[PDB]
RNA sequence: GUGGGAGAGGGUGGUGGAAUUCCCGGAGUAGCGGUGAAAUGCGCAGAUACCGGGAGGAACGCCGAUGGCGAAGGCAGCCACCUGGUCCACCCGUGACGCUGAGGCGCGAAAGCGUGGGGAGCAAACCGGAUUAGAUACCCGGGUAGUCCACGCCCUAAACG
RNA sequence: CGGGGGGAACCUGGGGAACUGAAACAUCUCAGUACCCAGAGGAGAGGAAAGAGAAAUCGACUCCCUGAGUAGCGGCGAGCG
RNA sequence: GUGGUUCGUGGAGCCAUGGGGGAAUCUGGGCGGACCACCGCCUAAGGCUAAGUACUCCGGGUGACCGAUAGCGCACCAGUA
RNA sequence: CGAGCUAGCCCUGGCCAGGGUGAAGCUGGGGUGAGACCCAGUGGAGGCCCGAACCGGUGGGGGAUGCAAACCCCUCGGAUG
RNA sequence: CGAAUGCCGGCAUGAGUAACGAUAAAGAGGGUGAGAAUCCCUCUCGCCGUAAGCCCAAGGGUUCCUACGCAAUGGUCGUCAGCGUAGGGUUAGGCGGGACCUAAGGUGAAGCCGAAAGGCGUAGCCGAAGGGCAGCCGGUUAAUAUUCCGGCCCUUCCCGCAGGUGCGAUGGGGGGACGCUCUAGGCUAGGGGGACCGGAGCCAUGGACGAGCCCGGCCAGAAGCGCAGGGUGGGAGGUAGGCAAAUCCGCCUCCCAACAAGCUCUGCGUGGUGGGGAAGCCCGUACGGGUGACAACCCCCCGAAGCCAGGGAGCCAAGAAAAGCCUCUAAGCACAACCUGCGGGAACCCGUACCGCAAACCGACACAGGUGGGCGGGUGCAAGAGCACUCAGGCGCGCGGGAGAACCCUCGCCAAGGAACUCUGCAAGUUGGCCCCGUAACUUCGGGAGAAGGGGUGCUCCCUGGGGUGAUGAGCCCCGGGGAGCCGCAGUGAACAGGCUCUGGCGACUGUUUACCAAAAACACAGCUCUCUGCGAACUCGUAAGAGGAGGUAUAGGGAGCGACGCUUGCCCGGUGCCGGAAGGUCAAGGGGAGGGGUGCAAGCCCCGAACCGAAGCCCCGGUGAACGGCGGCCGUAACUAUAACGGUCCUAAGGUAGCGAAAUUCCUUGUCGGGUAAGUUCCGACCUGCACGAAAAGCGUAACGACCGGAGCGCUGUCUCGGCGAGGGACCCGGUGAAAUUGAACUGGCCGUGAAGAUGCGGCCUACCCGUGGCAGGACGAAAAGACCCCGUGGAGCUUUACUGCAGC
RNA sequence: UCGAUGUCGGCUCGUCGCAUCCUGGGGCUGAAGAAGGUCCCAAGGGUUGGGCUGUUCGCCCAUUAAAGCGGCACGCGAGCU
RNA sequence: GCCCGGAUAGCUCAGUCGGUAGAGCAGGGGAUUGAAAAUCCCCGUGUCCUUGGUUCGAUUCCGAGUCCGGGCACCA
């Protein structure tokens, strides 16, 4: 659980990196990663549309399994849990008997060796991947689809969860990790656990440099720049807000809510952030 | 010290090269301008 | 040593019903609350009282005793696991192997503190209504840390017989 | 079988400014101009009345003179026509 | 809803049309400046159509046009150095 | 028309003398009921240290129709990020 | 045309004036020639030598080599040249690139979008300093050479022969195929030494004929072999996965080998052979040739950062693709085809000169600037690419000769003093490497630390410990230990190489910034908080399609403030914002039509139009403070006085809590007191009367850090008292070349007056022969720039907002 | 004087005025002496070094015959800072 | 220096359409208490800052003056 550091240096006393113990395989499987392409932030025009992105460590991309219904009945066995650098969390090897292998996103105490199965079959275990409508009332469970068939969406980061509170019609009801209250198809597969590595959290990246290896470059304040930029620029030697607190493109960011109101999914959803 | 002109001969063509001018409508009325203002070079020389 | 006993002794994992609060549905109307008496507060934007569904946390009524267990602090729904101390009986084994104990090491209520979680009720601080000469109080309406969990600290006490 | 690309200016169609003027300026003006685009051709557009508009009238379209800075338009301003 | 016209919302017709609704075939339809009557005019929702017109890269004729700081930027190997 | 300068990012390569400091870990020893932990040896971490290359541009002096439309000398900052 | 800081051109002034571009440096002899400091040759001298030498890449494009030339280009000169004229010169199956691959990106059948132009986009295609791919050594030319030649090797295509085999692809699979830091073993490059091998010659000037001095003692090389190292299990059975098929791959099971054992690949060594081969002397070469020679060609040592190579270890931030290649099968074909070996044939296009840290590139210049990769020798200094000298090699920087003033620049030294200098120790100086001793407050326990402060340091002889390589030995090499002596002012003897302490402010820190006047206390930063966002996410860019976000999913992503850490962050929700509120008020189009009006004989056509229904917004209710924000006044009172715990009252949404405080904030102000100094407007510590601190525009602290900014001290100094002397580069003179801004014209004095108010120019006096050179700057309201301050203009532009009006967006 | 008359203070370098700070010569004195006070003449010469502050000024330390006041574009930036 | 406010009972303060001016506290007299408080019942009262003017009449309106509170004194 998260390494220390003696403060050999300054920011190494606050240093803290993630503790390395699950991992069991240290490359990742050859026909399972494609490259992917940094974006640098910047869209298929050559603009930036999303601010201070890019350098950063290279990153191969594994490609993972979010669909765990097009094996259903296929068993399968834990080989290891290896360090995904696209994600939070980690993603568990599987060998399949019929000898296929894929990339599962990598549940709380799921070991390696361990038996792994996808379907409405299927112990309620960690690992077993079942359309919601299977999986007993109050069961934490994660990757869950949104709408059947269409992949894994929610509780995919490190640590998080989801919880079964009840079964309405056709549909069943989530708490998702955000503590929003809402429905989901009882068709959509969701696997049992909740998803490790929860120890991410508490890592302190403790300098700047580690900032910079995870492709996040420095982020200036709107007060730190001149009117031509931001709402806050300007004003002599410092200054508060001095009307209320604004985006670089105006808009008011405390409470000012974005959702659109009349979002279809708006049937759907019990509660909030 | 380091001055604004750094020749480089493939930046030269594909930049203000023909074809780029050829490639753009905006490019096109270059040539069509140097052409009708009778310019011996329609595009610089390059290699 | 052997065979037996009692117990809220401890660590862990589970699990139950009563109740409070919030939410949804129903029904129904003008007050509810609160106190010495009141007001703040809540309520026709449909409160209170009532029924049905749901969510969540904390504490376990009767049994319950002036009872039991622990070295102390302490320990109370139920279930299992792991585990301490202890008592009796028979008189079988060792053969003084004992008592105490400066230092040391460990435990140590509540409040507090760190990092996460969790937060129904209660409630320092704080706000408001009363009372008063004042009232930074006692009473009333709110209410945040905290109270709860994990890990680590703090090491105090009318820690008392 | 044809198309494609070019052409000084001229033409039509799609789009279309600002300086400026209004002794400030926003409607208005500059101006459907500049300019960009597509297309035409030796021209192009237009054309054989579901027209004028007061005469019981005139007869396709284009172009010149005139009607006339009239009728009107107009922060009834500048000005436009 | 808006463009065109002299018409800038005006008593605002006409012509065009992005949106909604949505006909009839001569006893049908449009128009004559809101509308109605009467009286006239014209026949929408297909197409083509010379000439009179515009321009001047090009050739030619001619200047009370210049004459090498002028006249085209260029009289000369200039859209060049 | 421009990112052949300059700013960011993207892809693919290259470069960083020499010296110093001595983290975790590992091993051995000591400690304990077991531990925590202590000691040594090993180990070789780090926007760690000194200093060239390289990147800078601190202070001063010179230059000021310059050697230079930003330079020169002394000095100075970073130098595995 | 006389004026427009007018336009174009010509010629002046300044003036024989500044300058002639790094202070690395020159001197003579000989040659050539009309002419020589400047061209060639020789000798001497000096400068570079992790370069100022050598080799790539860009970029340049004949500059290359040779002849003949000197008008102009060359900062002088020129007989020379990167210049003029002419001739010549660049040779590839193997080097580079293309008839190979893919990367970002670009383009783009399908397809999507957009008034036009166009924008996107899967496949595919293009795209390289990445991936794949066969040449090494030497000789030759005035000029090219991995290209021609010589020697020894090798690749692909085609065709044929032999042997082998289910052959077969754009499909399947493997591989290619990857980070950073550290690193093992064995080699190679490279280097040092040798009493051994070879070699012209040398004994000066006192000595030396010597185990003397001087010079060299290698390079490439198929198979084979040897050393070192990389890769890699073998067999069977099942098999539903790798978008068909597969005997391949994957997955399960059993059996063998655990090991390079084998098979395989690559480095290095050796290798048939082939080549080279010094000093010195001579020949004249401008540049080489001859000889040295039948050259020798060997041992030891140092030893990479290079090679074996996909080696090993550790760590987190988790480290391209595709082809080549191997394997599998599919149509299809099995006479095909493919595999192996041998033989013949066949092998195209472009680059190749020269410059290349620069006089040939980028900087108008033969410009003290800029320019990526490799090689970069020796000795010494702890190391090293550092420093000094030096090899190969290259240069003395395209004006010179002299003089030996002021003054300037760069530099050296200085009696006594030692910061008294000044805004400031600015500048200079001190210090300075390595080894040992030694080292405080405080601290986050790492640090602070090179704290501070000391000692040592050369050479000689004697003895002696361990290691590397050799053999366990000599030799070479490395690291030391002890003893006795020698010399000088001095032994890191030259060069490179921290001055130190105390105490405040600010910012935690390393970083970042105004290219070119600000490097900072500014930005950034980990970290803390609020907020939005359930995923076709919010948000951004785009008319759209699309795309980023993200092939991410609330332990995530956007926005905002604060800014390590510590202890903390009070009260006010009246106003503004945001958030919530199915009621009520108001509300536009639309709906609805009571009523009215126009016209018509009428039916009717047409127009207006009250009620009522009718969104968001706003009003209204409430919440909300790490949301915008705000956080009082007067009077009285204690048994000396003074002060006022206490009281009264007005007001407010609430009246500033902890902490801090004359402050990066204090006006009065040099507040008052204390400290420091002989003396202290600064500085430190207190006090609190806070003009006008105060809690995430965070409050108060904080070790460590800082080319930040204050204050003090030690040390040491030409900073200063207060200057002197010296050096070199200018200045000065002579010969060569020869600018500039500026300029109405000038025959251009002082004073006192006067004048548009500061006069060479007017008045009155006074002074004053003509003309220069070196110097100083008081004046010419000196030059430069149509004042940037200030106002004016119904001039402009950036910025803001509860200014007006609009638009996007919602 | 805005088609430019550079602006505080310091440094350097002076020069002038005299309403004299000192030295020289005087008168009156509530001048015994010494030492002062005050006014008169007088501009030849002299008129310190330091702490604080950008400071001018001023305060302070230690001296002195004394530690003068002013002008010269608040003298002097083609003289420096 | 220049503009703004204020001055009403002993204190702190409200109020005025120009005509009889109030609140709280203080203060005076009674009650209650053994006695003080607290409490209770009565209670007055000021020439509404000065000075001119308007008017029949000025705390009220006017113009000045005091003193106090506020804000300002910027570009050089
Ligand atoms: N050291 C061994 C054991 O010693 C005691 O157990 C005794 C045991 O006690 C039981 O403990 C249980 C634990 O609380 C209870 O469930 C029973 N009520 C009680 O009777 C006796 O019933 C046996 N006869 C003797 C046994 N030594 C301890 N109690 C146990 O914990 C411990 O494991
Ligand atoms: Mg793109
Ligand atoms: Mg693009
Ligand atoms: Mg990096
Ligand atoms: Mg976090
Ligand atoms: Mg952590
Ligand atoms: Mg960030
Ligand atoms: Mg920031
Ligand atoms: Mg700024
Ligand atoms: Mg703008
Ligand atoms: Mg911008
Ligand atoms: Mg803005
Ligand atoms: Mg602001
Ligand atoms: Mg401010
Ligand atoms: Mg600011
Ligand atoms: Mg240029
Ligand atoms: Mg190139
Ligand atoms: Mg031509
Ligand atoms: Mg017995
Ligand atoms: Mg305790
Ligand atoms: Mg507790
Ligand atoms: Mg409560
Ligand atoms: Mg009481
Ligand atoms: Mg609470
Ligand atoms: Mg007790
Ligand atoms: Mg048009
Ligand atoms: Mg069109
Ligand atoms: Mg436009
Ligand atoms: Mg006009
Ligand atoms: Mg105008
Ligand atoms: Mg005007
Ligand atoms: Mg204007
Ligand atoms: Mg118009
Ligand atoms: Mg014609
Ligand atoms: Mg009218
Ligand atoms: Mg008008
Ligand atoms: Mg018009
Ligand atoms: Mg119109
Ligand atoms: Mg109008
Ligand atoms: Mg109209
Ligand atoms: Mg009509
Ligand atoms: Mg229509
Ligand atoms: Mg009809
Ligand atoms: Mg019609
Ligand atoms: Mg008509
Ligand atoms: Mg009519
Ligand atoms: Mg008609
Ligand atoms: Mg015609
Ligand atoms: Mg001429
Ligand atoms: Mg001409
Ligand atoms: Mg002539
Ligand atoms: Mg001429
Ligand atoms: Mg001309
Ligand atoms: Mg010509
Ligand atoms: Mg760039
Ligand atoms: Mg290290
Ligand atoms: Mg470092
Ligand atoms: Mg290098
Ligand atoms: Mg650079
Ligand atoms: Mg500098
Ligand atoms: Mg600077
Ligand atoms: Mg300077
Ligand atoms: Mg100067
Ligand atoms: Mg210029
Ligand atoms: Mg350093
Ligand atoms: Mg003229
Ligand atoms: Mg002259
Ligand atoms: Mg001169
Ligand atoms: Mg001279
Ligand atoms: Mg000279
Ligand atoms: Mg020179
Ligand atoms: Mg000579
Ligand atoms: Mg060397
Ligand atoms: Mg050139
Ligand atoms: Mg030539
Ligand atoms: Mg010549
Ligand atoms: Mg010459
Ligand atoms: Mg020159
Ligand atoms: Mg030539
Ligand atoms: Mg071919
Ligand atoms: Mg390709
Ligand atoms: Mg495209
Ligand atoms: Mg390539
Ligand atoms: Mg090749
Ligand atoms: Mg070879
Ligand atoms: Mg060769
Ligand atoms: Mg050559
Ligand atoms: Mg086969
Ligand atoms: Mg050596
Ligand atoms: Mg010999
Ligand atoms: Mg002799
Ligand atoms: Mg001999
Ligand atoms: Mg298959
Ligand atoms: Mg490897
Ligand atoms: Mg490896
Ligand atoms: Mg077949
Ligand atoms: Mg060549
Ligand atoms: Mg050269
Ligand atoms: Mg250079
Ligand atoms: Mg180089
Ligand atoms: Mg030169
Ligand atoms: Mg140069
Ligand atoms: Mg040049
Ligand atoms: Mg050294
Ligand atoms: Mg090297
Ligand atoms: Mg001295
Ligand atoms: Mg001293
Ligand atoms: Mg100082
Ligand atoms: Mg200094
Ligand atoms: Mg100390
Ligand atoms: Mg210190
Ligand atoms: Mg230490
Ligand atoms: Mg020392
Ligand atoms: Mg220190
Ligand atoms: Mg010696
Ligand atoms: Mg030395
Ligand atoms: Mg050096
Ligand atoms: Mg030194
Ligand atoms: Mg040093
Ligand atoms: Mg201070
Ligand atoms: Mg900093
Ligand atoms: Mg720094
Ligand atoms: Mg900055
Ligand atoms: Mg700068
Ligand atoms: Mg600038
Ligand atoms: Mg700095
Ligand atoms: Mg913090
Ligand atoms: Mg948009
Ligand atoms: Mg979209
Ligand atoms: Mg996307
Ligand atoms: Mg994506
Ligand atoms: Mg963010
Ligand atoms: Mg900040
Ligand atoms: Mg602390
Ligand atoms: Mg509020
Ligand atoms: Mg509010
Ligand atoms: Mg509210
Ligand atoms: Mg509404
Ligand atoms: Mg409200
Ligand atoms: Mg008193
Ligand atoms: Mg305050
Ligand atoms: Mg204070
Ligand atoms: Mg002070
Ligand atoms: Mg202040
Ligand atoms: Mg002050
Ligand atoms: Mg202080
Ligand atoms: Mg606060
Ligand atoms: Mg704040
Ligand atoms: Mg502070
Ligand atoms: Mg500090
Ligand atoms: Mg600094
Ligand atoms: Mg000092
Ligand atoms: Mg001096
Ligand atoms: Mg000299
Ligand atoms: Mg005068
Ligand atoms: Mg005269
Ligand atoms: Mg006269
Ligand atoms: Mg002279
Ligand atoms: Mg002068
Ligand atoms: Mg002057
Ligand atoms: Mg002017
Ligand atoms: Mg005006
Ligand atoms: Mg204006
Ligand atoms: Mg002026
Ligand atoms: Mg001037
Ligand atoms: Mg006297
Ligand atoms: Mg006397
Ligand atoms: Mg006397
Ligand atoms: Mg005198
Ligand atoms: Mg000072
Ligand atoms: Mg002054
Ligand atoms: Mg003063
Ligand atoms: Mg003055
Ligand atoms: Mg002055
Ligand atoms: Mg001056
Ligand atoms: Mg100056
Ligand atoms: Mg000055
Ligand atoms: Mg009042
Ligand atoms: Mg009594
Ligand atoms: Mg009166
Ligand atoms: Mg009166
Ligand atoms: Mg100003
Ligand atoms: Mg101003």
């Amino acid at each position: 659980a998260v390494k220390k550091f003696k403060p050999y240096t300054p920011s190494r006393r606050f240093m803290t990196v993630a503790d390395f113990s699950e991992i069991t395989k240290t490359e990742p499987e050859k026909s399972l990663v494609k490259p992917l392409k940094k974006t640098g932030g910047r869209n298929n025009q050559g603009r930036i549309t999303v601010r201070f992105r890019g350098g950063g460590h290279k990153r191969l991309y594994r490609i993972i399994d979010f669909k765990r219904w097009d094996k259903v009945g296929i068993p399968a066995k834990v080989a290891a849990i290896e360090y995904d650098p696209n994600r939070s969390a980690r993603i568990a090897l599987l060998h399949y008997v019929d000898g296929e292998k894929r990339y599962i996103i990598a549940p709380d105490g799921l070991q390696v060796g361990q038996q792994v199965v996808a379907g409405p079959d299927a112990p309620i275990q960690v690992g077993n991947a079942l359309p919601l409508r299977f999986i007993p009332v109050g069961t934490v469970v994660h990757a869950v689809e949104l709408e059947p068939k269409k992949g894994a969406k929610l509780a995919r980061a490190a640590g998080t969860s989801a919880q079964i509170q009840g079964r309405e019609g056709d549909y069943v009801i989530l708490r998702l990790p955000s503590g929003e209250l809402r429905k989901v198809h009882g068709e959509c597969y969701a696997t049992v656990g909740a998803v490790g590595n929860a120890d991410h959290k508490n890592i302190v990246l403790g300098k700047a440099g580690r900032s910079r290896w995870l492709g996040r470059r420095p982020h200036v304040r709107g007060a730190a720049m001149n009117p031509v930029d931001h709402p806050h620029g300007g004003g002599e030697g410092r200054a508060p807000r001095g009307r209320p607190p604004a985006s670089p493109w105006g808009w008011q960011t405390k409470g000012l809510k974005t959702r659109k109101r009349r979002k279809p999914s708006s049937r759907f959803i019990i509660a909030r952030r | 010290m380091k001055r604004t002109w750094q020749p480089n001969r493939r930046k030269r063509a594909k930049t203000h090269g023909f074809r780029a001018r050829m490639r753009t409508p905006g490019g096109r009325k270059v040539l069509k301008r140097r052409r009708q203002k009778g310019r011996w070079r329609l595009t610089p020389a390059v290699r």
